[PDB]
RNA sequence: CCGACUUACCAACCCGAUGCAAACUGCGAAUACCGGAGAAUGUUAUCACGGGAGACACACGGCGGGUGCUAACGUCCGUC
RNA sequence: UCCUCCUAAAGAGUAACGGAGGAGCACGAAGGUUGGCUAAUCCUGGUCGGACAUCAGGAGGUUAGUGCAAUGGCAUAAGCCAGCUUGACUGCGAGCGUGACGGCGCGAGCAGGUGCGAAAGCAGGUCAUAGUGAUCCGGUGGUUCUGAAUGGAAGGGCCAUC
RNA sequence: CGUCGUAGUCCGGAUUGGAGUCUGCAACUCGACUCCAUGAAGUCGGAAUCGCUAGUAAUCGUGGAUCAGAAUGCCACGGUG
RNA sequence: UGCCUGGCGGCCGUAGCGCGGUGGUCCCACCUGACCCCAUGCCGAACUCAGAAGUGAAACGCCGUAGCGCCGAUGGUAGUGUGGGGUCUCCCCAUGCGAGAGUAGGGAACUGCCAGGCAU
RNA sequence: GCGGGGUUGAGCAGCCUGGUAGCUCGUCGGGCUGAAAACCCGAAGAUCGUCGGUUCAAAUCCGGCCCCCGCAACCA
């Protein structure tokens, strides 16, 4: 046969989820596109990751006239 | 307009074969001489009679007569 | 024989045949033949079952199919070891889950319908029985 | 000029009363004319495409602009961004001159005119109308041209219906039938 | 179409000033008038703001829609805006070019004592 | 993989280099930009050079 | 050149009704997983470091499946 | 050996000679910044011109496009066009992700200097994920770091690289 | 004597449209000729092949038989050569 | 404090299309002109400047309208965690959660800050 | 199961990095011979085995299929 091939799982999803208490430059999703957007204190890297800009509690909200996805980092 | 990329554009004077005369604007730089003109060209006299749908009958009577 | 035209993919897993079917009302003509069991119909047992139907009532009327043979079943060749990748496509079946409408008539009576339908059934695996459209 | 000022008085009251417009705004209105030369045949060679352009820029006093293939096509053989066309577009001042410039000389000079046809009005107003010679044009040397070529006339008006546009080119006594 | 392209030209810096919170001086440009007005980081209530409508600055001017009146208004507003004890902001151009009356504007109020 | 590497030597005449690749094929002119070079601490202009 | 009608023929797009999909989703659970707070229970059951290992042939049964004939006390995973 | 979907049981991971396809490159602009723009397809009209070239208007709303396979993205466009340029910088890095390990990946911010922009700012390569080879030995350039009595040198180290 | 100046041409006249003349009861198939308009191919011809030794070949017109009309054919005749 | 207009939001279709009507004192838009500032791979169309003769025609705003898009119960169905059972490819029972589609119905947005014009 | 092949009527090149079809015999029409061969001159010809797919474009590239030619089908 031909089909004998694949691929190393990339460990992609939700690394941090909401309402949870993260220090300034963690990792909250490894994605491939933008599937959730860059909010409020949150940073988009090289390959799309949105990391946290300062320490707080991880925000999910869903905001714009496209309906995505936001995540924030709320003050605390 | 951009400065230099036209070419040259300025008045002149047409003159057409029938006495009607128009000034322009063109790009010839010379003046020009025109031979059929908007208000000489047959376009009200000359193309109606143009169809020359012709007779057959109205011929064959012309030729002879009994 | 019923089979589709063009696919996106050659093969396909074996899957199950577990819930209710979505085709339960006589939806075109006025008669129909609905199936009370579970399992998978194949085309050769369509066409069978189309050609008694439609010689039972001499070609009158008009007849309907709710049912397409889209699932490839495949099946190694004769005296092969259990590897060597998947088997080759041999013929085409239509998951039926219970209550799923198969055919479908109208333009004859009701005891000819009941004959045509009983003929039909008789050359298909699954157990049927016959139904009449309902107003609602 | 002539025909601009000629549009301001007598073709906008000649279409207030023949339409009975409440609004003088309402009144249709030649917004651009473009001028269209697909050259084809500038795929094999270059040296026929530059007198095209500077034909047309005799014709219409405007560097022309060269345009390049959409998208790429197998039946005429060519691959996107091949340059095979040169275009005008002539708005105000320029346009009413050339207007004038094409009703009143070059028109008259198409062999065998017998006049235009009513039925090229893109069913929103927007005429359009090919010449088959460009000698028809004074602008160009009879005898110093190499190869007759041919091109396209587009004007281009704010009407809305079929019926707005042909009234509006009818006014200026265009040679119809 | 103009206006929609003009949002979508402007729509792209506004959430930069937006992310980065920012109090932002936004300048409108009609034909005839001239607009400015500055907004709080949250954008949803604006601090002061001053156009070629108002009376007070309008009866100084022989024509409320040019470059003069442009530099006017620009004065006005920084003016204002260091009255108040807002000096620090970020300049919202709002899909127009920098050129012109905007860049006139800008450049009065960045003499008039606003920084951006 | 007909891109070969090269490197790119700095004219502030200390020996320090960048290196990239290039494709020698369709672009036969020299390389020539101006880059930071760490020595002097300042942005200098780098010439393409021999790999070896 | 234009064309002329109709012929138990096929048929794009659109509209109405009816199904199918692991590699279709304008919808969408139960579970499972991460984090915070509280009470009770559990011989710290949890984590870190150091000394010594063994093991890296697994089997069947239930549930979710691939492959096989929706064959096998068949084979390969997840979980108990 | 590496990448994409499904198998994979709605966090991660998960096997088979399971089902389907690709990679061993490319780019001095196809990278950075500023400013601007919106496709595919179809209808109508128009000289050569034709089912299909270029032009004008309409319907449509991303069914298009991304240097390439597939998936996830993308209108503030990451897609297309133009001007200026080298941030395809040097030393570092709070804190995470994924690995038994070797390792691989994301990263605000600090110091020096640079590009675009009036500026807020952006830029530590390319929309992201394939485009690859540990160590030993040897080659080239830089640096007194070392140099078997001493001063050199050879050899070795470190940095950059084959 | 004048014009054309190496060109598909003031070369070549085919083809076609319109208008006619003559013969013959009768010019549609199917005659000859004339007027106006039209101006194809053709720029010396492959393999091959024919006639001619002197008033000959080549070339230019004229007449006659047949015949109501209808030859670029046939049979004669001379000019240059 | 009432109406209308402009700018920036909250929210992201109960907020969007389509049909009919309506608006110019102010605002906004089309509009007039282009040596200049600036610009077209051609074009004052776009972008830009200097202005107010004309019109709300187009666009845009407001009002009305259920032809769509959209939202959407209650009840039932499918699925499922735990325990048990059968005729065990697939189902049933006790208990907890409970869709999607569809039906009645809803629906022509609501709201905050500032400025201008008209009345109180 | 694995390599190679399918091209004017027959035998065969070239499919080259995808825009472009060539040779011999044969065939057609004249010429030579009294006639037929041999010979001479001028011509013509293909949807590159079938069907899907990626391109603007497939005879070429990919995948499946049919036929032909080799290779292997062994230890029991
Ligand atoms: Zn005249």
């Amino acid at each position: 046969t031909r089909n004998g091939r694949d691929s190393e799982a990339k460990r992609l999803g939700v690394k941090r989820f909401g309402g949870e208490s993260v220090l300034a430059g963690s990792i909250i999703v490894r994605q491939r596109g933008t599937k959730f957007h860059a909010g409020a204190n949150v940073g988009c890297g090289r390959d799309h990751t949105l990391f946290a800009k300062a320490d707080g509690k991880v925000k999910f909200e869903v905001k714009g006239p496209k309906n995505r996805k936001f995540i924030s980092i709320e003050a605390e | 307009m951009k400065k230099d990329i036209h070419p040259k554009y300025e008045e002149i004077t047409a003159s057409c074969s029938c006495g009607n005369v128009m000034k322009i604007r063109s790009t010839v730089g010379h003046d020009l001489n025109l031979d059929v003109c908007s208000k000489c060209h047959p376009f009200f006299t000359g193309k109606q009679r143009d169809v020359a749908t012709g007779g057959r009958v109205d011929r064959f009577n012309k030729r002879f007569n009994i | 024989m019923l089979q589709p035209k063009r696919t996106k993919f050659r093969k396909m897993h074996k899957g199950r045949n577990r819930g209710l079917a979505q085709g339960t009302d006589v939806s075109f003509g006025s008669f129909g033949l609905k199936a009370v069991g579970r399992g998978r119909l194949t085309a050769r047992q369509i066409e069978a079952a189309r050609r008694a139907m439609t010689r039972a009532v001499k070609r009158q009327g008009k007849i309907w199919i709710r049912v397409f043979p889209d699932k490839p079943i495949t099946e190694k060749p004769l005296a092969v070891r259990m590897g060597k990748g998947k088997g080759n496509v041999e013929y085409w079946v239509a998951l039926i889950q219970p209550g799923k409408v198969l055919y479908e008539m109208d333009g004859v009576p009701e005891e000819l319908a009941r004959e045509a339908f009983k003929l039909a059934a008789a050359k298909l695996p699954i157990k049927t029985t016959f139904v009449t459209k309902t107003v609602m | 000029a002539k025909l601009h000022d000629y549009y301001k008085d007598e073709v906008v009251k000649k279409l207030m009363t023949e339409f009975n417009y409440n609004s003088v705004m309402q009144v249709p209105r030649v917004e651009k004319i473009t001028l269209n030369m697909g050259v084809g045949e500038a795929i094999a060679d270059k040296k026929l495409l530059d007198n095209a352009a500077a034909d047309l820029a005799a014709i219409s006093g405007q560097k022309p602009l060269i345009t390049k293939a959409r998208k790429s096509v197998a039946g005429f053989k060519i691959r996107q961004g091949y340059p095979i066309g040169c275009k005008v577009t002539l708005r105000g001042e320029r346009m009413w001159e050339f207007f004038e410039r094409l009703i009143t000389i070059a028109v008259p000079r198409i062999r065998d005119f017998r006049g235009l046809s009513a039925k090229s009005f893109d069913g929103r107003g927007n005429y359009s109308m090919g010449v088959r010679e460009q000698i028809i044009f004074p602008e160009i040397d009879y005898d110093k041209v190499d190869r007759v070529r041919g091109l396209d006339i587009t004007i281009t008006t704010t009407a809305k219906s079929d019926e707005e546009g042909r009234a509006l080119l009818a006014a200026f006594d265009f040679p119809f039938r | 179409d103009k206006k929609s392209a003009r949002i979508r030209r402007a729509t792209r810096a506004r959430r930069k000033l937006q992310e980065l919170g920012a109090t932002r001086l936004v300048v409108h440009r009609t034909p005839r008038h001239i607009y400015a007005q500055v907004i709080a980081p949250n954008g949803s209530e604006v601090l002061v703001a001053a156009s070629t409508v108002e009376k007070a600055i309008a009866e100084q001017l022989k024509y409320t829609g040019n470059k003069d009146a442009a530099a006017a208004v620009g004065k006005a507003v920084a003016e204002r805006a260091l009255e108040k004890g807002i000096k620090d902001v970020s300049f919202d151009r709002s899909g127009f070019q920098y050129h012109g009356r905007v860049q006139a504007l800008a450049d009065a109020a960045r003499e008039a004592g606003l920084q951006f | 993989g007909i891109r070969e590497k090269i490197k790119l030597v700095s004219s502030a005449g200390t020996g320090h280099f960048y290196t990239t690749t290039k494709n020698k094929r369709t672009k036969p002119e020299k390389l020539e930009l101006k880059k930071f070079d760490p020595v002097v601490r300042q942005h200098v202009i780098y010439k393409e050079a021999k790999i070896k």
